[PDB]
């Protein structure tokens, strides 16, 4: 019964402003407490702030690290939760859930104010800071080395994802794995794809890999051979 | 970090595992559990004294003691693989709430499995775009938790590094990859260089020279 | 419980405890 809904998450230039969206149902919005909470890609959850009720005059609380950039809104007329983000920074990339907040304390064995936990998630919203622009990638070889080796290719420097990459024009499978894109500080991504092979082959059959980046329509085939 | 959690943690299956969370606030205030899944949103474990919210397993359960909370999973499932974290002050009466950084919890379904270290020093086609990359290889372990460290010959590298979080390959091994950023005169000016992968205690390397 | 402040509830609580 209870639903949560984030939206207004994109991609937003550093040092600009994003307001993202949380559409509640299924319960009592006026009293509930509401919390924005983030991810950055591949680390944990970050509280970023809260909201509170009527009794406590709709105060907010946020991050430390968060003051003086964003603010939290709400507007009780159409159940919605606000996160208003100000001189946005590339750390402020990640994905954001709303949450119901609740509220505990124990009469003899507490401490105010208590502690506050999340009964109920939205499913979260992309925000993405870069200053970066359309480009495609940089392919380079990774000649084969010892693991059985390895060789595989370097896409370098793309904005924005995806890229796909196959091996032979998708006759080569068997040993291939593809690695999530790493976000860099510049605010382009790079990532590697490798493929596993005896090394009884590597004088005699050839490698290509194939890299298409369809936001900037570039195509790139590049062989791996041994130094 | 006011909310501190052992990274990884590892129970067989149909065993008992404790997962810990400590700080300050800890004392003085208690703490709530979130099990969070790719793709999925965190759920709420347990929270309080002894609080269990309907439709969670039993299995689950919250302590403390001292500086300590602890969610304790009995018989562990299949599905119980995730990561863990906890939540509560980050200081004592304060209004602010915060998360540990997080426990991955993994469920044994196959044979522990030593990584794999491969290295690809920076291709001369880079090397003329004035740009070196060193490329890490990391495969075929298990559990997929590994610390990555770099070392210029015997001192510690500093900025310039990237890892990815490690991922399933095709035989339900995990893989990652790890990246050094150098300038091609930094490159040359160093005897060698090392990819230092900690998994399970047992540390696994790899050295390149220009 | 909603009508009072929450973070002045705990507080009053606290200081009957004690």
């Amino acid at each position: 019964e209870v639903r949560l809904v984030e939206s207004g998450g994109g991609l937003v230039k550093p040092g600009g402003s994003l307001r993202l969206s949380c559409s509640a149902s299924g319960f009592d919005f006026d009293n509930a407490w509401m919390t924005w909470v983030r991810q950055p890609p591949g680390k944990g959850l970050e509280w970023v702030g809260r909201i509170t009720g009527p009794g406590e005059g709709w105060s907010v609380d946020y991050a430390e690290s968060v003051k003086g950039r964003f603010t939290i809104s709400r507007d009780n007329t159409k159940n919605t939760l606000y996160l208003e983000m100000n001189n946005v920074r590339t750390e402020d990339t990640g994905y954001y859930f709303c949450a119901r907040t609740g509220k505990y304390y124990d009469f003899w064995s507490g401490y105010p104010p208590g502690e506050e936990y999340f009964q109920d998630w939205g499913q979260g919203t992309l925000v993405i800071v870069s200053s970066a622009s359309t480009k495609g990638p940089s392919v380079f070889p990774l000649a084969p080395s010892s693991k059985t080796a390895a060789l595989g290719c370097l896409v370098k420097d793309y904005f924005p994802e995806p890229v796909t990459v196959s091996w032979n024009s998708g006759a080569l499978t068997s040993g291939v794995h593809t690695f999530p894109a790493v976000l860099q500080s510049s605010g382009l991504y790079s990532l590697s794809s490798v493929v596993t092979v005896p090394s009884s082959s590597l004088g005699t059959q050839t490698y290509i890999c194939n890299v298409n980046h369809k936001p900037s329509n570039t195509k790139v085939d590049k062989k791996v051979e041994p130094k | 970090s006011e909310l501190t959690q052992d990274p990884a943690v590892s129970v067989a299956l149909k065993q008992t595992v404790t997962i810990t969370c400590r700080g300050d606030s800890l004392r003085s205030h208690y703490a709530s559990w979130y099990q969070k899944k790719p793709g999925q949103a965190p759920v709420l474990l347990f929270y309080g004294k002894n609080n269990r919210p309907s439709g969670i397993p039993d299995r689950f359960s919250g302590s403390a003691s001292g500086n300590r909370a602890s969610l304790t999973i009995t018989g562990a499932q299949a599905e119980d693989e995730a990561d863990y974290y906890c939540s509560s002050r980050d200081k004592s009466g304060s209004r602010l709430s915060v998360f540990g950084g997080g426990t991955k919890l993994t469920v044994l379904s196959q044979p522990k499995a030593a990584p794999s270290v491969t290295l690809f020093p920076p291709s001369s086609e880079e090397l003329q775009a004035n740009k070196a990359t060193l490329v890490c290889l990391i495969s075929d372990f298990y559990p997929g938790a590994v610390t990555v460290a770099w070392k210029a010959d015997s001192s510690p590298v500093k900025a310039g590094v990237e890892t990815t979080t490690p991922s399933k390959q095709s035989n339900n091994k995990y893989a990652a990859s790890s990246y050094l950023s150098l300038t091609p005169e930094q490159w040359k000016s160093h005897r060698s260089y090392s990819c230092q992968v900690t998994h399970e205690g047992s540390t696994v390397e790899k050295t390149v020279a220009p | 419980a909603s009508l009072w402040n929450w973070f002045d509830i705990t507080n009053w609580l606290w200081y009957i405890r004690r």
